[PDB]
């Protein structure tokens, strides 16, 4: 299911972050990477370059403490879709606010920050 | 822009609605009624049972009568949802391991009979997992006639590890009827069975320790509750409150040789790659009407904790809205901006026929 943002996903080594906004996957402005609204859900793709030339992928869907069911449900589904689009090469990780993995937390050089708020539910 | 519909075909209750809504607009009995001596569907058929013979076209989540199923779908579109089906993409749910032939038939009916512009079939348990915000976990889906244990990894169910307990809500309602007799109470007619159902849904609970709970009910009247029948009479329920749902864990109560739901879950987990079992134990999602008993999550936690190594972190997820988890999950999926790609279109159906369902819907 090729979505415009999927066409951009995992092209080069690096980090990509999208926020779930009303049943759609919206990119987060690169200057806001690391600043997570606790009322939202996000999808993070971490592309790492492999010797052979191909890339390694890790898909993390981050769930804010107050995100609505539609947002967390969509983040999970978009994560399955992105993985499928990337030929099933991504390892998927569920990241809950306050309980993120060392790996995920490590993607943010100056440490990630939480901020109250977010976009309204899509229901 | 197009509005998709979502229909979850339960064996006892059908849930229908519009993608984007947080709850189904219509919930009604999956019954088709015909003159005992045209037809009716849902609540009306149930009401007119005095003059109609009722039929349930869905058994254990599997459709057994396609003419009746069509009647139910026709009714759902025109009467319950008040839509013209040829104007809406339709997402339908199916039981895990739905026979290949049935998937094609459901597909054929939607396109040929109802002329849906697009359609999609999703496994019930997978929709529930999605609704819980997870791509990996094991779902324990218990509704009317069966309880399924469905291990899912990274968005996809593991067919080889899917198991089932042929015991669910209707069996527990049946059991309550029976054990209530030993107390003296007699419930045998339909309206009476509805009372027993209400008693099960309002006063039953799963005890954390059954033997200790029975001892408590026997040596005290502390666990007793009073129920008021619609005919003024006030009856008294004792250990039947927990003995009823205890059947899920002890199927022998219903003379079944099968293992309780905690063991079925464990067994399904043990059939999966050892590398992913940790993720299943840590994400046991309960869904379905029969998982609504108070205390069931604590009991599932205790039983699973007892079967798995003490190192294993057991987590039971039992959302308050779990009766509609499957439907909510479908509403979300159908609402995604990427859903328009996933569905089977008329064009595709016309070109490939019913079998296209095996290539477009896992
Ligand atoms: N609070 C409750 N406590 C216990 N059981 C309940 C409660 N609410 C509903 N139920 C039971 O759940 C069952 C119906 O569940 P559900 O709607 O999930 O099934 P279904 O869709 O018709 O079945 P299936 O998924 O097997 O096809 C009935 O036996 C009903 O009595
Ligand atoms: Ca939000």
């Amino acid at each position: 299911v090729e979505h415009p943002e999927f066409l951009k996903a995992g092209k080069e080594p690096g980090l990509q972050i999208w926020r779930v906004e009303k049943f759609d996957l919206v990119p987060v402005p690169t200057n806001l990477y690391g600043d997570f609204f606790t009322g939202d859900a996000y999808v993070i793709l971490k592309t790492v370059q492999l010797r052979n030339g191909n890339l390694q992928y890790d898909l993390h869907y981050w769930l804010g403490n107050e995100c609505s069911q539609d947002e967390s449900g969509a983040a999970a589904i978009f994560t399955v879709q992105l993985d499928d689009y990337l030929n099933g090469r991504a390892v998927q990780h569920r990241e809950v606010q306050g309980f993120e993995s060392a790996t995920f937390l490590g993607y943010f050089k100056s440490g990630l920050k939480y901020k109250k708020g977010g976009v309204a539910s899509g229901f | 822009d197009v509005q998709a519909l979502v229909i979850d075909n339960g064996s006892g209750m059908c849930k229908a609605g519009f993608a984007g809504d947080d709850a189904p607009r219509a919930v009604f009995p999956s019954i088709v009624g015909r003159p005992r001596h045209d037809s009716y569907v849902g609540d009306e058929a149930q009401s007119k049972r005095g003059i109609l013979t009722l039929k349930y076209p869905i058994e254990h989540g599997i459709v057994t009568n396609w003419d009746d199923m069509e009647k139910i779908w026709h009714h759902t579109f025109y009467n319950e949802l008040r839509v013209a089906p040829e104007e809406h993409p339709v997402l339908l749910t199916e039981a895990p391991l739905n026979p290949k032939a049935n998937r094609e038939k459901m597909t054929q009916i939607m396109f040929e009979t109802f002329n849906t512009p697009a359609m999609y079939v999703a496994i019930q348990a997978v929709l529930s997992l999605y609704a819980s915000g997870r791509t990996t976990g094991i779902v324990m889906d218990s509704g009317d006639g069966v309880s399924h244990t469905v291990p899912i990894y990274e968005g996809y169910a593991l067919p080889h590890a899917i198991l089932r307990l042929d015991l669910a809500g209707r069996d527990l309602t049946d059991y309550m009827m029976k054990i209530l007799t030993e107390r003296g109470y007699s419930f045998t007619t339909t309206a009476e069975r509805e009372i027993v159902r209400d008693i099960k849904e309002k006063l039953a609970y799963v005890a954390l320790d059954f033997e200790q709970e029975m001892a408590t009910a026997a040596s005290s009247s502390a666990l007793e509750k009073s129920y008021e029948l619609p005919d003024g009479q006030v009856i008294t329920i004792g250990n039947e409150r927990f003995r009823c749902p205890e059947a899920l864990f002890q199927p022998s109560f219903l003379g079944m040789e099968s293992a309780g739901i905690h063991e079925t879950t464990y067994n399904s987990i043990m059939k999966c790659d050892v590398d992913i079992r940790k993720d299943l134990y840590g994400n046991v999602v309960l869904s379905g009407g029969t998982t609504m008993f108070p205390g069931i999550a604590d009991r599932m936690n205790k039983e699973l904790t007892a079967l798995a190594p003490s190192t294993m972190k057991i987590k039971i997820i039992a959302p308050p809205e779990r009766k509609y988890s499957v439907w909510i999950g479908g509403s979300i999926l159908a609402s995604l901006s990427t859903f328009q790609q996933m569905w089977i279109s008329k064009e595709e159906y016309d070109e490939s026929g019913p079998s296209i369902v095996h290539r477009k819907c896992f």
